[PDB]
């Protein structure tokens, strides 16, 4: 793979809190759009691989 | 800096580019496209310039030898003293301030 | 502003630089005729009225006597320690606030400022007395070094006891935060401790090792005669005021009360030479009472009395400040 | 006609001169040579202790005033302590004789250009710049930047102490070690 | 400009001396000073307070060596009784 | 009461057999939902270390003076008392972290959780600390006792950055709101 | 002559007090800290001391839609 | 008794600190236009400072006038530098 | 220019001026035996540069590990109120551990 | 220009070049430093909705506020002039009073409590406009309330009594 | 709270001044150099690290 995925993406929650000029922080909505897509996809992934032992009971 | 905290307690002034850059990659790039990532390369690149300033600093070099030779090329009537500079906009120099504007 | 830079700066420091060596020129005096006094003498009192003109007397027959320059000596370094031991105790009152900002620097850190040109002066001792290249300056010089590894760590951390309660680092902050209450009440350990470590820093007795005269002659400066004699000294007793004044910026609320400008301003600088007047009395009223530490003594005593209490209080003090929900905000205010 | 560009002396508020730089910067590398090139090893710690000043005021020149006073107060403590060992472990006069010849000054021109020029690329537009048309660094202000602003101990301290701790955790562990390990090999054995 | 110069003075104090080794670790303390110089004026090129955190951590680690130096160098030489480097 | 938002930060997403509850769980929840299993197991791996050092001294003596024995079981007393509570605390947290069969785990999860919301207070409850350093504490701790064979950490922060979507709380508490609701209609 | 801890901690707390003072207080001194740290917040909060609200150190920007603001606009200015 | 003469070196010493601070302080009362100087000044009162030499060309003058002064919108100062960013 | 530039140089002009007048107006006639150590009245072996036994060079070694330890704490001690609780457990666990 | 906090700075540079005639012109504040400061809790009081929307909208467009929220910040401008003015036209001495006090005392506030307490009156009854300040702990009495200052050299007269709106003498 | 109440119209103040010499240096730019450089990919504003100055200050 040529893809680096981020051992850390709590990278996109640094900053520091104080003397913040407005508008100095970009908007990052799309970012955590997409690691709230990657939590549903792995959890649906995993309730669909442990319901399929309970129907291979 | 890429950190997000800067000298004054308040944060660094790349900060915003290098945050454009992760979620430009993050965003774009994927293992069904190894290409989307080239979509970051302006972004990469304008992470470097608010960095090391190389483009800046080759912007203002152009433009100040073309500004100083037309300036000095250019007809001279009167030059404004630096008093008359540090009179604009006062109180009751409306004068200076007039000659400085050459309005 | 409304006059020149260059002349404000000038007469700013005049007006710090030439009072001092006066105040100097007398706690050399003060302290002959105080101990005197102690012993049943009378000190100074003939030349000049009262004697009140002996310091000067000293001061210009040095200048007036013959240097020696001794063969075995590395002579560069003969001359340099002296000159870097008079200069960097005489910078210590570049960050004096004699009034709230009233001060040649309002460094918002001049407490490191005041740590760094003390321990720089310090090197000074030990360069001239091992450049003597004579035994008694050369055992001089080594006492001089086992002393600072004695005191330096026990003031830092006494210092790093005031700015957890001010905050700020600043000279003048630390006693705007003191109108509250002066930090010799509640940090009264430290007080007696940071006293302690000053003593031992100036090189005042009990703690006169590098230079005690009953055990060595002079210790570092037995080769040492005329001006370079005189710099040794303006260092140290410049020294005593100046930790004098340090003690009195940290615990005795520094120049707070106990031409219109002018009238306020003159209580100011009273206020804070009282204080400093105080503690030079107990100097001096130190010397007179104590007999001399012994150097391993001193050294014993600072590591396993003196440390091991202030890096418990340095655990206990931000505890006691989280708890109560007194932790001083660190921006600027007062 | 037209000015549209003002350059204007600044009164007051105005700050230090740069000349001051190029004078620590030039005495700084003449005190590092003399500390390898002096016969005689005080003199040698000496030019040491002269090195760590010259980078510090530097340091405070550029508006880093708690490191490069954070410098010197470490670097004072520790040059007298190194003054301390060369008493104990170095014999002043036969070191003082102990003359060297200069047959590694070829290697010296040789290394020291190959290096230099090596990392002359490695370092950034951002400290290269000031090695008759020279640049301005051009400085404003703002407010929202501006409501609390710390002092860089303070910056740091924001920091040290929470978003980076491992360092202080790991650090400590390394001083740790230190107090443990040079007493191990140090103490009297009784 | 000044972080190579002091960089290669400490380089060369280190493998060209023919001293003593209180020489060696004091060249090596210079190379670590030329370093942090780099790491802190980059630091406030760049608006960082992590240069100023990472120039820090490199005195704390640099005594660090140093006392550990200092303290096998006394060891060697209660032995050896010289730490002068022999040449011929 | 619905917060329209239930992934406010971004959190790493790791490849587990089991669902995930909370990547960063408080000290109490993990002590709360540990099985006695994880008592009974770490209160064997306390006794495994001085029962080691006695079999090692009763096989191969160490032919130490007459109070040595002593002092070195007061060490190994403690290394392996801190070593079976380690053990103890990663066994529980781990049915947190979606590394160990917690079906026991989710459901105690599910009804906390959903009393919380119905009760209205907070799902994670309220830190004394600001919003950005309950971020930084987040950031210290989440999925930190992977760590515990090095350097131990436990969450003593009430946060919210827990790394799950939290609309399957509200989503539940709803209906069981809804079902209270009709059920008191017909009495 | 000089008690042992773990053979008797009362009677060695008595000789540490007495013959090691700087030492032993140290320890005590020390450890009041997280003794304060574990009593004084749950009294404090018992008697009614609420910890204050920590101080703004940047614009509070407020949450929300923006407001449709009408007034003070450009032809107010003359 | 009191040995009065013994005291006379600490009124002196005294009086020195006395001198010293209304010295400074007529100076900067002085130097900031018959006004009481500034202390514990970050970089919000140093800007506000220059904001005050924009409208009255004092760096310590004060204006409470609504509006500003004509040629205010251009003396806004860019700080210029040889080296040090 | 600024006060503490002028500081710096009154003091080291002073530094000067002391010295340059006792370089002029003292009477200088060095000689060979007012040019030798002193010794108390006895010439002795010349032996102040050689290696010399210090007994307290332990001192030496962790004193100068104990002043990174104390300058790792002013940063805390100058942030406390956005340090705070969670900042001061680390301050803790840095000063349990020294 | 760049927001570092300058070292060598021994020049400074002009531009007489006026905003394009595209943009509205909105006359600026002319209040200096100790004025705004004995003003700022009555601008806060009436524009805070126009300072709140001019931040809002920066932190809408990140990276383009000084640009594209230029309507805001001249109706901030206005707001706060509008204030300023309404403060001249009915506390004119009062207001002096007070930043004129706080001119001689480093701008801190606590220094000039008694000018603040007779100011704010003459504001509260004739502007109805009223300092509030957030947060404040409720047990203890506001500090721009409290009779004794701790931090002031010159200690509150007895006489002078704290401002407080909708209570009578 | 005293000083987040005057931010707004200082700061509206400083980006009147940010874009009045922004747009003028871009017209300088197109009257000197021909036409416009790019030293942004981005649209963004940001703050002049470098700026063209005349070849002598005010005579004085
Ligand atoms: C040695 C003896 C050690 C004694 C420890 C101090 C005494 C205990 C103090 C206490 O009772 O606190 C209880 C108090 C309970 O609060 P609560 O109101 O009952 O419930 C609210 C929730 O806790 C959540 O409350 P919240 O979300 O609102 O706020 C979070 C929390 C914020 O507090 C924290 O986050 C602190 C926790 C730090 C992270 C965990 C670190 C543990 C890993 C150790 C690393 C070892 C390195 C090797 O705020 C506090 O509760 C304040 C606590 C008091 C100030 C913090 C200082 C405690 C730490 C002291 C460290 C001692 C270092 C000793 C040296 C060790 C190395 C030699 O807070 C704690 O639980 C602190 C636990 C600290 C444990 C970590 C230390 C191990
Ligand atoms: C500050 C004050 C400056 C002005 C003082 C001169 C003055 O106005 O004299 C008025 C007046 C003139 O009396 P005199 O000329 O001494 O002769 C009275 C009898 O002839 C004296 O005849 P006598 O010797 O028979 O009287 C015995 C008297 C000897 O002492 C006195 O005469 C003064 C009483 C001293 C009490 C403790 C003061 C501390 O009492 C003592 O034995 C002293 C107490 C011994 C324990 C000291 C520690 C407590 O004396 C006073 O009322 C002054 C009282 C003491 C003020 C403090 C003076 C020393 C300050 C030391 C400062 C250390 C830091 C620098
Ligand atoms: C600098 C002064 C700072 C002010 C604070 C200290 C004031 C007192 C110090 C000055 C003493 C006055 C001189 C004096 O004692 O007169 C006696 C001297 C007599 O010399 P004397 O030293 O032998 O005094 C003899 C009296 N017995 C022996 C009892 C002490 O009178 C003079 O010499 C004439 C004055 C010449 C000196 C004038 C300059 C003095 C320094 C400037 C003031
Ligand atoms: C003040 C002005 C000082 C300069 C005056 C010019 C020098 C004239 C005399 C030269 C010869 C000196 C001589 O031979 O002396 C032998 C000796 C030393 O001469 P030497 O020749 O042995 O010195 C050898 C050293 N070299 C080689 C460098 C010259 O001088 C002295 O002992 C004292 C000399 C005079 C110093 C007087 C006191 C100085 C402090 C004055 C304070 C202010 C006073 C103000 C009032 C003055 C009066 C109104
Ligand atoms: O260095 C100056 C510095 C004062 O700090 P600051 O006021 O921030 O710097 C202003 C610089 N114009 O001051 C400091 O913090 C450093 C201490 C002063 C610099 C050294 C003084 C002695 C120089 C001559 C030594 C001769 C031997």
């Amino acid at each position: 793979s040529r893809h680096i995925e981020l051992k850390y993406p709590e990278v996109f929650s640094h900053g520091s809190p104080f003397n913040v000029p407005a508008g100095f922080y970009p908007n990052l909505d799309h970012v955590i759009e997409h690691y709230r897509k990657q939590h549903l996809e792995e959890e649906e992934r995993k309730a669909k691989k442990l319901a399929a032992a309970a129907a291979a009971a | 800096m890429a950190s997000g905290y800067g000298l004054n307690g308040g944060p660094s002034r790349c900060f915003p580019f290098w945050q454009e850059l992760l979620a430009c990659y993050v965003t774009n790039s994927s293992e069904d496209n190894p290409d989307g990532k080239n979509k970051c390369i302006p972004v990469m690149e304008d992470y470097y310039e608010c960095l090391h300033h190389r483009k800046e600093a080759a912007r203002v070099r152009a433009l100040q030898a073309a500004y100083r030779e037309a300036e000095a090329k250019k007809l001279q009537e009167n030059p404004p003293t630096a008093g008359q500079i540090r009179n604009l906009g006062l109180l009751n120099k409306e004068e200076d301030t007039k000659k400085v504007h050459c309005a | 502003m409304s006059y020149s830079q260059t002349i404000n700066s000038l007469v700013e420091v005049v007006l710090v630089l030439v009072p001092s060596l006066v105040g100097i020129a007398y706690v050399t005096v003060g302290e002959r005729k105080t101990m005197g006094s102690m012993q049943r003498r009378l000190g100074p009192n003939a030349v000049g009225i009262y004697g009140l003109l002996q310091a000067f007397a000293d001061a210009l027959k040095l200048l007036l006597k013959e240097y020696v320059g001794p063969t075995q000596a590395n002579l560069v370094l003969f001359f340099l320690g002296p000159v870097i031991t008079l200069i960097f105790s005489l910078l210590g009152y570049a960050v004096i606030p004699y009034g709230p900002g009233l001060a040649v620097n309002d460094l918002s850190t001049g407490i490191l400022y005041m740590l760094a040109v003390s321990s720089l002066a310090t090197y000074g001792i030990l360069l001239a007395g091992w450049s003597a290249n004579s035994k008694y300056a050369f055992l001089g010089s080594l006492r001089s070094t086992a002393q600072l590894i004695s005191y330096e760590l026990v003031l830092s951390s006494s210092i790093l006891l005031v700015i957890m309660l001010s905050g700020s680092l600043s000279l003048t902050v630390i006693v705007e935060s003191q109108r509250a209450i002066w930090y010799i009440l509640p940090l009264l350990p430290v007080f007696i401790i940071f006293f302690i470590g000053s003593v031992a820093e100036t090189n005042r007795a009990p703690f006169d090792l590098a230079e005690a005269e009953s055990e060595l002659v002079s210790g570092f400066m037995t080769e040492h005669a005329a001006v370079i004699f005189v710099f040794f000294f303006l260092a140290e007793y410049g020294s005593i005021v100046l930790m004098c004044i340090l003690t009195s910026i940290l615990f005795l609320g520094g120049y707070l009360l106990i031409n219109a400008p002018t009238v306020e301003g003159s209580f100011y600088g009273l206020s804070l030479g009282v204080k400093t007047s105080i503690l030079i009395f107990v100097f001096i009223w130190t010397r007179a009472s104590f007999p001399r530490i012994r150097f391993d003594q001193l050294m014993s005593f600072c590591w396993t009395v003196l440390l091991p209490i202030l890096f418990a209080l340095i655990v206990l003090v931000p505890c006691i400040l989280y708890s109560f929900n007194i932790f001083p905000v660190n921006i600027s205010l007062l | 006609s037209q000015i549209s560009l003002l350059l204007l002396k600044e009164i007051y508020t105005n700050g230090s001169t740069h000349i001051m730089l190029d004078i620590l910067s030039v005495l700084a590398v003449i005190s590092g040579i003399c500390v390898i090139i002096s016969k005689n090893p005080i003199v040698s710690v000496l030019h040491l202790i002269g090195l760590f000043a010259y980078v510090s005021f530097y340091l405070i020149l550029i508006g880093l005033n708690f490191v490069g006073l954070s410098y010197l107060i470490v670097y004072i403590g520790a040059v007298s302590i190194l003054f301390l060992f060369i008493l104990m472990l170095i014999n002043i006069r036969t070191s003082e004789l102990q003359s060297n010849t200069s047959n590694s000054i070829p290697l010296t021109i040789l290394v020291g250009i190959i290096i230099s020029s090596f990392l002359f690329k490695m370092l950034p537009y951002g400290v290269i710049i000031s090695n008759k048309n020279d640049l301005f660094f051009i400085t404003s202000k703002i407010w929202d930047g501006a409501l609390a602003e710390n002092n860089h101990i303070s910056s740091i301290g924001n920091i040290m102490y929470t978003n980076y701790n491992v360092w202080l955790i790991l650090a400590s562990f390394i001083l740790l070690l230190a107090m443990v390990g040079a007493i191990v090999i140090t103490i009297k054995p009784r | 400009n000044i972080t190579l110069i002091l960089f290669l003075i400490g380089i060369l104090g280190f493998v060209l001396n023919r001293k003593n080794i209180i020489l060696m670790l004091i060249s090596i303390e210079i190379m670590l000073l030329s370093i942090t110089f780099l790491i802190l004026l980059s630091s406030l090129n760049m608006d960082d307070i992590i240069g100023q955190t990472y120039a820090i951590y490199i005195i704390v680690v640099a005594g660090a060596e140093s006392a550990i130096g200092l303290g096998i160098l006394v060891a060697f030489y209660r032995l050896r009784g010289s730490i002068a480097i022999e040449y011929k | 009461n619905t917060p329209t938002q239930t992934y406010q930060f971004p959190s790493k997403t790791v490849k587990t057999d089991y669902p995930l509850i909370d990547n960063d769980p408080h000290f109490t929840r993990v002590i709360r939902y540990a099985r006695p299993s994880d008592y009974a197991h770490g209160l064997a791996a306390a006794a495994a270390g001085p029962a080691a050092l006695w079999l090692m001294e009763r096989i191969s003596p160490s032919q130490v003076g007459r109070g040595g024995f002593a002092k070195a079981m007061r060490l190994a007393g403690f290394i392996g008392l801190a070593g079976g509570f380690l053990y103890f605390y990663q066994r529980s947290i781990l049915r947190f972290y979606g590394m160990s069969e917690n079906a026991r785990e989710v459901e105690m999860d599910m009804r906390e959780m959903t009393d919380r919301v119905k009760a209205g207070l907070p799902l994670y409850g309220e830190s004394r600390l600001s919003p950005a350093m309950q971020g930084v504490a987040a950031r210290q701790s989440r999925y930190s006792a992977l760590f515990f064979g090095v350097m131990p950490w436990f969450n003593f922060v009430n946060h919210n950055q827990h790394g799950v979507d939290t609309a399957k709380y509200y989503q539940q508490a709803e209906r069981e709101l809804e079902a209270e609701r009709l059920a008191r209609e017909q009495a | 002559t000089t008690p042992r801890f773990w053979s008797t901690p009362l009677k060695y707390c008595r000789w540490a007090a007495r013959e090691r003072p700087a030492l032993f207080f140290s320890v005590v001194i020390g450890a009041l800290g997280p003794v304060t740290l574990a009593t004084v917040p749950p009294l404090r909060r018992l008697i009614g001391d609420v910890d204050a609200a920590p101080i703004p150190l940047t614009y509070p920007i407020p949450p929300g839609p923006r407001k449709q603001l009408k007034g003070y606009d450009d032809d107010t200015e003359d | 008794p009191v040995p009065f003469e013994t005291l006379i070196p600490y009124g002196i010493i005294i009086a020195m600190f006395g001198v010293t601070g209304a010295g400074m302080a007529k100076v900067r009362h002085m130097f900031n236009g018959d006004k009481r100087h500034r202390w514990s000044v970050d970089q919000w009162d140093k800007q506000q400072m220059e904001r005050d030499r924009r409208l009255t060309g004092h760096l310590r003058g004060q204006t409470d006038n609504p509006i500003a002064p004509p040629g205010f919108e251009f003396n806004n100062p860019w700080k210029v530098x040889x080296x040090x960013x | 220019m600024s006060a503490m530039s002028i500081y710096i140089i009154f003091v080291s002009i002073i530094a000067i001026l002391f010295l340059a007048i006792d370089l002029i107006f003292a009477p200088h006639n060095p000689y060979k035996e007012k040019l030798s150590a002193f010794e108390c009245g006895f010439h002795s072996f010349s032996q102040s540069r050689s290696p010399f036994n210090i007994s307290f060079f332990i001192y030496g070694l962790v004193f100068l590990l104990l002043d990174l330890e104390i300058l790792l704490l002013y940063p805390f001690a100058v942030s406390e109120y956005v340090n705070s609780a969670y900042g001061l457990a680390a301050a803790l666990i840095f000063i349990g551990i020294i | 220009m760049a927001t570092r906090k300058p070292a060598f700075n021994q020049h400074v540079l002009l531009d007489t070049t006026p905003l394009p005639d595209s943009i509205p012109k909105v006359k600026e504040i002319g209040a200096s430093s100790a004025p705004l400061l004995s003003a700022s809790f009555f601008i806060g009081a009436r524009c805070k909705d126009y300072n709140d929307d001019y931040m809002q909208c920066k932190n809408e467009n990140p990276g383009r506020g000084e640009f594209e929220c230029l309507k805001e910040g001249r109706r901030v401008t206005r707001c706060a002039r509008s204030v300023l003015k309404d403060i001249n036209t009915h506390c004119l001495e009062q207001f002096r009073a007070h930043w004129q006090c706080l001119d001689n005392n480093n701008q801190q506030l606590w220094q000039c409590r008694p000018a603040e307490w007779k100011l704010n009156k003459c504001v509260y009854e004739n502007l109805k406009l009223e300092k509030v300040i957030p947060d404040q702990p409720k047990n203890s009495t506001p500090v721009h309330l409290r009779q004794r200052q701790i931090f002031a050299h010159h200690a509150i007269p007895p006489w002078e009594r704290p401002f407080i709106p909708g209570q009578p003498e | 709270w005293a000083r987040i109440h005057l931010i707004p119209l200082l700061q509206a103040e400083e980006d009147r001044d940010h874009v009045r010499r922004y747009l003028a240096d871009q017209a300088r730019e197109k009257g000197l150099l021909g036409e416009n450089i790019k030293v942004y990919n981005s649209d963004r504003y940001v703050r002049p690290t470098f700026a063209v100055t005349p070849s002598k200050p005010a005579q004085e």
